[PDB]
């Protein structure tokens, strides 16, 4: 995407979410994010929309073949859930390194850093869920790492509702309960997150209101999951 | 459970 | 998939489609219809199904797309608009090509024949879709040529409910209506057809009844859609 | 308006 204008990159990446080509947008937003330049806010959701809907897909498509191979407990389904694996870390690492090339270092801002390092985070946690080497235990604590220092930032720098803190509390506390088996911590987190955004929606518009209670009802519906 | 979407929706 | 065996892409093409991993499953199957032999009505249909869900993924993009740009009348809306474009008639030419080269000259039973003929109407009638240039009159004829040599076949050699007869001049009736200007040719098809095989149900075991009314409903459906 | 499906449902 080199010869391609950042505005156009951006432009792109935008009719390529109304198109559902979630390849293309993810092409389109690591060009972008390659001019060098920091990424706006409205800039950062296209990253995230776009990353988080190809690796989701293939998170799912892997679940599936995972699920035969378990079953199944010749070579063929091995051999492809390994292919979508491989697939499935190549992302992730890509997303790991725009990150880290260079567009955390370059965050001062609590909003910019934060939303980086839950990126940070849910990736390794991504990279997390399929990994079983020698190195799983580093791939767990790199995850945590990053959501740590994010909620860290988000605890000292933003209200109790800000939907990037509570997206955040979110996404760590399913770390906990799925990836580091840790449930009473996973509940725990979600459980005294919705409760301080509760006391703190009085402050806030309607429009930021429907973001926070949004975001509250998720953390509402994993902890009705987990209890 | 669920984590974070990317929209709103 | 030169280095794979027949079987092991056979395989994996199911299991692709189990993950709903569309441009993998049409992978495995282009490579396995280029070990060179004939397929059996199982693999045509994986054939089938992963070419039909890519291009149709390519479709509904193109679809969002052309309105964009047609609302809009800077180069970028037309731009990617071209590039998925270029993207559709890639993969319609290279199922037309797997047919030329050599299903359809080696398919001799009419069941075979039939299957082949209607997808090349149907990969014609794709690249219709998106045509405008000096080509446009023969893109709609070569699919006409196709679907029409698959008709006469039918007619021919198989019953009146027949489903893949049923499913060819369901398809060639929606040729007719969207693409060659024809509403009128298009509804007595889709009509001749529906009482034709309305007519030879009464012939059939309860899953062939289930075959063939499920796509007289389809028929039905353009019907009360164009009426 | 529609064509027929890759499988039946
Ligand atoms: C990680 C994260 C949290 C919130 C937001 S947002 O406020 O821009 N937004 C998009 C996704 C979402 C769901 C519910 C409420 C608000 C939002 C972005 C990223
Ligand atoms: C073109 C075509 C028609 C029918 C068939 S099938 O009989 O194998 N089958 C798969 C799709 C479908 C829909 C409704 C009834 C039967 C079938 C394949 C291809
Ligand atoms: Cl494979
Ligand atoms: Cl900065
Ligand atoms: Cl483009
Ligand atoms: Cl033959
Ligand atoms: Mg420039
Ligand atoms: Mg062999």
């Amino acid at each position: 995407m080199g010869s391609m204008e950042r505005a156009s990159l951006i432009q792109k990446a935008k009719l390529a979410e109304q198109a559902e080509r979630y390849e293309d947008m993810a092409a389109f937003m690591k060009g972008a994010v390659e001019k060098g330049e920091e990424l706006s806010c409205e800039e950062r959701n296209l990253l995230s929309v776009a990353y988080k809907n190809v690796v989701g897909g293939q998170r799912a498509a892997w679940r599936v073949l995972s699920s035969i191979e378990q079953k199944s407990n010749g070579p063929e389904v091995r051999e492809y859930r390994e292919k979508v694996e491989t697939e499935l870390q190549g992302v992730c690492d890509t997303v790991l390194g725009l990150l880290d090339s260079h567009l955390i270092k370059e965050a001062g801002d609590a909003e910019s850093r934060v939303f980086y390092l839950k990126m940070k985070g849910d990736y390794y946690r991504y990279l997390a869920e399929v990994a079983t080497g020698d190195d799983k235990k580093r791939i767990i604590d790199s995850a945590r790492s990053a959501y740590q220092e994010a909620m860290d930032i988000s605890k000292k720098e933003m209200p109790p509702t800000n939907p990037i803190r509570l997206g955040l509390a979110l996404n760590f506390s399913v770390f906990h309960y799925e990836i580091a088996n840790s449930p009473e911590e996973a509940i725990s987190l979600a459980k005294t997150t919705f409760d301080e955004a509760m006391a703190d929606l009085h402050t806030l518009s309607e429009d930021s209101y429907k973001d926070s209670t949004l975001i509250m009802q998720l953390l509402r519906d994993n902890l009705t999951l987990w209890t | 459970a669920g984590s974070i979407p990317g929209r709103r929706s």
